RNA sequence: CGGGGGGAACCUGGGGAACUGAAACAUCUCAGUACCCAGAGGAGAGGAAAGAGAAAUCGACUCCCUGAGUAGCGGCGAGCG
RNA sequence: GCUGUUGGGAAGCAGCGCCAGAGAGGGUGAAAGCCCCGUAGGCGAAAGGUGGGGGGAUAGGUGAGGGUACCCGAGUACCCCGUGGUUCGUGGAGCCAUGGGGGAAUCUGGGCGGACCACCGCCUAAGGCUAAGUACUCCGGGUGACCGAUAGCGCACCAGUACCGUGAGGGAAAGGUGAAAAGAACCCCGGGAGGGGAGUGAAAUAGAGCCUGAAACCGUGGGCUUACAAGCAGUCACGGCCCCAAGGGGUUGUGGCGUGCCUAUUGAAGCAUGAGCCGGCGACUCACGGUCGUGGGCGAGCUUAAGCCGUUGAGGCGGAGGCGUAGGGAAACCGAGUCCGAACAGGGCGCGUCCGCGGCCGUGGACCCGAAACCGGG
RNA sequence: AGCUGGGGCUAGGAGUGAAAAGCUAACCGAGCCCGGAGAUAGCUGGUUCUCCCCGAAAUGACUUUAGGGUCAGCCUCAGGC
RNA sequence: GGGAUGACCCCAGGCGGUAGGGGAGCGUUCCCGAUGCCGAUGAAGGCCGACCCGCGAGGGCGGCUGGAGGUAAGGGAAGUG
RNA sequence: GACCCGGUGAAAUUGAACUGGCCGUGAAGAUGCGGCCUACCCGUGGCAGGACGAAAAGACCCCGUGGAGCUUUACUGCAGC
C-alpha cells in the first residue's frame, strides 16, 4: 500500500555497493524503509545485555537493513527484473523468461 | 489607467494641422463700454507658445 | 541557422537606469536635491502656481453640447479623385471601403485634386471642382439613399 | 514578421543544405526501430539534431523518444523549433502547408 | 410537513462613513467604497419588451471585445462618465 | 544490461549489447532509458455519489372566417409636492423608482420616442417562473525565467501555539549527524558534568540542536616593538631586528606631512545630525494610457480585440474595431481650400502604422520609513 | 455628607463627576482593539558596484506665494544649420 | 591624417568638480544555449596568497577546507550591489 | 553604607582614540589647527571645573494653506422647537 515492492522472504542476488554479487535467502523486509536483509550488510553494535541477565549480550552483532533497489530476485537463470502473468483465474509473478 | 481628456481646453480651445494650439484673444467680454473698435474688433484666435505643449498634452486622445 | 547570436542587433538597450551607488545615479537619486522630488507632486501640464493656469483663456469653443447628447446626422466623408485614379472600372461606396479612404464613416463625397478618370462614380455629392473636372468621361450618379 | 521569420528560418537552413524534404516513409506503425532503419537509408545518422515535420501520426510516434530528433506536426512548424535543430526534413504535404502559409 | 444554525471567497438586498482629492473649504470627490444587518446558492442577480431609438431598423437576460475617455455631466473646478 | 576499472560506495571511466507510442521526473552509497518507483500506451467498480450526454415516458402545445362588443391585473396609471437611480449637480429635465395629496379608462383603452403641442412610429404597465454562456476558490489535481528557513503563509518544526492583555485582540522564535546508528562496550581521572584511551566510520576539527561553519567578540603560543614624549592614529623617507633570497614579507625607531565618515549648510575637525561593533533584512517598480527617442516589419496604408480551431512550452484563424490617407468653420456647411467680411481688400488656420527597447509624463501607494489626527464596527 | 465585603446598573461626543476637563483597566481637552489604511505629510531622515565626457543655480515674473511651485534664465544629450 | 581600416600607427588639442545630463563596463538571481559540457583525479561555499590579467567594478591561477553539485561563448528576464 | 577579602554580578552611554596647559585661531566657547610651555609607564580612594557631559527628534519662540479642545451677533448646516 505505497510500500511495495519487488521481494519478500526468500532467495535474491545482491548488487549492491559493498556487498556486490552475493545470493542471500530470506531478505526480511521492511517495507517502511525500503529495505531488506539477506546475510549481506553486517556490523559490530556495542552492547552489555539489555538485563545482565547472562552478562554481557555477545560480541558478533548482526545484518544490516540495505535498500531493497540493491537486491534482485532469481530462478532458473539469475537477477531478472519480475514480470506479473495473468494465470488465467488468479495472478503470481513470472520472471522474464522463467516463472515464480 | 487611460488618460482622461481634460474637457476644460477641449472645450476652449482648438488644436491646428501643424499641431499648434489657437485660442481666443482674452479680454473683450465685459471690460468693454467703451474700448476702441480696434480693440473689441482685434478678437480672433491666436497662437500660444511653450504653455501649447502643456495644452497639448491633456488632449491626448483627441491629439 | 547557429543557436547563439542571432542576438538582437545594433540598438536594444534593455540597460535601463538603476540609481544606487557611489557612482552614477547617487545618494538623492538621479534628479532630486531639494523637497517635492518625494513620492508625488502636483502635475504640470495644467497646474500649478495655484496661479491661474491659464484657464484666464475663454471658452468661445460655444456650442458644447446639449443634455440628451449628440444629434444623430448623416455624417460625410471627403475623398479626392486623385486617389481613384488608381482603380478602373466603376467606383461606389463601401468599394471604397475595402480601400484607403471612407470606411464605414458613411455618406461618400468625392472631391478635389488629381486628374478625373472615366468611370462611373457614384457618390453622395461632389464639390463643384470635382463635378467639372469628372467631365472628362464619368459619372454623375448621385442622390442615392433610401 | 512572423511570416518572413518562418520562410526565412527555412531559407537559411536551405542554403545551408540541410532542408531535405521527402516522400518515402516505409517506417510505418510507429515503431522506434521502423523509423530508425529508414533514418538510415536516408543518411540522418543522429550525428545531428534533426526537426520532422509531418501530418502522419504514425512517423512522429516513431520518431519522439529519439533524443536527437524533434517531431512536429506542420501546424507547429514555427522559427524556434527550426533554428535550435541542425536539420530540417519535411514531409512534401507539410511543403505544400508551409507553401500556403507563406505565399 | 417546513423553519432555526454554519460556510474561504463569490452574489443579491436593507442600511451606510471618514481620512483623502479639490494644493484651504461647504457643492463636488473618496464612494454606494469600507463597514453593519438580512437573505441566496453552487452560484447569485437578471431574463422574454407598456424595450431600444431614427434605421423600409432591431427583437428575452447575462458575460467578454468594441463603441469611448466618445456622448455628456461638472463650485463647466478637481474630477465623473 | 552484462562485464571490467578507480573508489567506502558507480549510476563515473572503459568494452561489448539492447528497449523506445516509454530519452517526463524522482530514488538507488557519486553522474543510470535498460536496478527501484515511474513514464508512453492501455486496463478497472460489487458499493455510494454524478449523470438527457443517448434513449424513452408523461405534463404540455396542435384552425379559418362573420357577428356582438362581455375581459384584457387599481389607490394602479395620471398630475402635483418631496427624493432616489441614469452621463444628467434644477438644467430646456424627459425616462425608471416612490414617502404625501388628489385620482382614470379596458383598445376612441393606455406608457413611450428627452419640457410641451401636432403629425408619424414603438410597445401593451400595475401577477409569477425560467436553464446555459458569468463570478469565487474552503477543497482535489496540473504547471512555474515563484521562495528556499531574517525567504515562502504568521506557522517547513505539535502555531494561531508559547508569551502578552480583563477583553476585544495582539502574536514569536525554533529545519539539516551519516550511505548505514555502525549513536561509541570496556579501562582511566571525576560526585556528576566533562574529558583521555579503546572502538565505528571513506571522514569524528561528521560525536548527537552533530553538514557547511564567515564576522564581531575572547583566549594561548610565536615574531617585531614600546616606561623623557604630545596623539583623526595614517602616510612618505631612511635605518634596525625577524622570516624564504641581489627579490620580497613582517614590524617600527627617528625625520617630513596630515582638522574622522555621513547628513545638513553661505559655511563642519567641528562643541550641529546619525552611528557600540559584526552579520544578515532594508528604498525609483508594475499595470494601462501618453510623449520623445531607438531596433526592426509593411507601407497609402498599418494593425487586428474578444473569441474560434490547433498545440500540450506550436502556432494559426478572427477586420467589430483602432490610427493614417484633408482642411477650415461654434454650427448649417464648403472643400485644397475655408473662416470673418458687401468684397475679384486684407489677414487666420490650412501635406504613416504595427511590434521590441529606453528616457520622461498621467492614473493608481507610485523612491522607502514616520505622524498629531478623522471615520465604522466591536 | 462615616468606612468596608458581596450582588447589580450607567460608556466613548457617551458615561460618571461636593467641578480638577477630574475619572472611565499604570499617559483621557474625548478610552481600547480590528478595520477604511500603504489616510495625508508642500516637513526631517535614508536611498546600496565601477570607469569615462560635459557641467549648473541660489536671478526675473506670478503664486492664500514667501524653506512649495509654473514659465523664463543658467546645465546636458541627439539631430540639423 | 593614414587608408593593403590594421579599431593598428603618426599629428593636434583637451581630461578639478556638488545638483544635474550623457556614455561605457563589472557583479548578483533566474531563462534559452542543455537529452549538452565540467564534477569524487573533488561541485557550490569558506580560509590564505608577496602570483597573473584588468584603470576600476572585477576575472584567473596556486595551496588549505569543503563534500555534491556547477554551468561557456552568445542572447533573454529581474525581488540585482 | 562607603573601603579590604571571599561568593554571584547589572545599567544607561559608546564613530574610532595613542584624549595635557596657555595665548591665539577656527561656523566666531578647541585634547584633535598654529606657536609656545609642560609631561617616565599603570592603577586605587576622593571632587565635580570641562568633555558645549547623559536622558527626552525643545514645553518657550516661529513655521505648516498640520491637528485637536473650547467660544461667538464668523459661515453653512442639523437636532430640537
Amino acid at each position: 500500500r505505497v510500500k511495495m515492492h519487488v521481494k519478500k522472504g526468500d532467495t535474491v542476488l545482491v548488487a549492491s555497493g559493498k556487498y556486490k554479487g552475493r545470493v542471500g535467502k530470506v531478505k526480511e523486509v521492511l517495507p517502511k524503509k525500503y529495505a531488506v536483509i539477506v546475510e549481506g550488510v553486517n556490523i559490530v553494535k556495542k552492547a552489555v545485555r539489555v538485563s545482565p541477565k547472562y552478562p554481557q549480550g555477545g560480541f558478533i552483532e548482526k545484518e544490516a537493513p540495505l535498500h531493497a533497489s540493491k537486491v534482485r530476485p532469481i530462478c532458473p537463470a539469475c537477477g531478472k527484473p519480475t514480470r506479473v502473468r495473468k494465470k488465467f483465474l488468479e495472478n503470481g509473478k513470472k520472471i522474464r523468461v522463467c516463472a515464480k | 489607467p487611460k488618460m482622461k481628456t481634460h474637457k476644460g481646453a477641449k472645450k476652449r480651445v482648438k488644436i491646428t494641422a501643424s499641431g499648434k494650439v489657437v485660442a481666443m484673444k482674452t479680454g473683450k467680454r465685459h471690460l468693454n463700454w467703451q474700448k476702441s473698435g480696434k480693440e473689441i474688433r482685434q478678437k480672433g484666435r491666436k497662437f500660444v507658445l511653450a504653455k501649447p505643449e502643456a495644452e497639448r498634452i491633456k488632449l491626448l486622445l483627441p491629439y | 541557422d547557429l543557436r547563439p547570436n542571432p542576438g538582437a542587433n545594433k540598438r536594444r538597450k534593455r540597460v535601463g537606469r538603476g540609481p544606487g551607488s557611489g557612482h552614477g545615479k547617487t545618494a538623492t537619486r538621479g534628479h532630486k536635491g531639494q523637497k517635492s522630488r518625494s513620492g508625488g507632486l502636483k502635475d504640470p501640464r495644467r497646474f500649478e502656481g495655484g496661479r491661474s493656469t491659464t484657464l484666464m483663456r475663454l471658452p468661445k469653443r460655444g456650442m458644447q453640447g446639449q443634455v440628451p447628447g449628440e444629434i444623430k446626422r448623416p455624417r460625410y466623408q471627403g475623398v479626392n479623385l486623385k486617389d481613384l485614379a488608381r482603380f478602373e472600372g466603376e467606383v461606389t461606396p463601401e468599394l471604397l471601403v475595402r480601400a484607403g479612404l471612407l470606411k464605414k464613416g458613411y455618406r461618400l463625397k468625392i472631391l478635389g485634386e488629381g486628374e478625373a478618370k472615366p468611370l462611373k462614380v457614384v457618390a453622395h455629392a461632389f464639390s463643384k471642382s470635382a463635378l467639372e473636372k469628372l467631365k472628362a468621361a464619368g459619372g454623375e450618379p448621385v442622390l442615392l439613399e433610401a | 514578421v512572423r511570416k518572413k521569420g518562418l520562410a526565412m528560418a527555412v531559407a537559411d537552413r536551405a542554403r545551408e543544405g540541410k532542408l531535405l524534404l521527402v516522400e518515402a516513409f516505409a517506417g510505418v506503425n510507429g515503431k522506434t526501430k521502423e523509423f530508425l532503419a529508414w533514418a538510415k537509408e536516408a543518411g540522418l545518422d543522429g550525428s545531428e539534431s534533426v526537426l520532422l515535420v509531418t501530418g502522419n501520426e504514425l512517423v512522429r510516434r516513431a520518431a519522439r523518444n529519439l533524443p536527437w530528433v524533434v517531431t512536429l506536426a506542420p501546424e507547429g512548424l514555427n522559427v524556434y523549433d527550426i533554428v535550435r535543430t541542425e536539420r530540417l526534413v519535411m514531409d512534401l504535404d507539410a511543403w505544400e502547408v508551409f507553401q500556403n502559409r507563406i505565399g
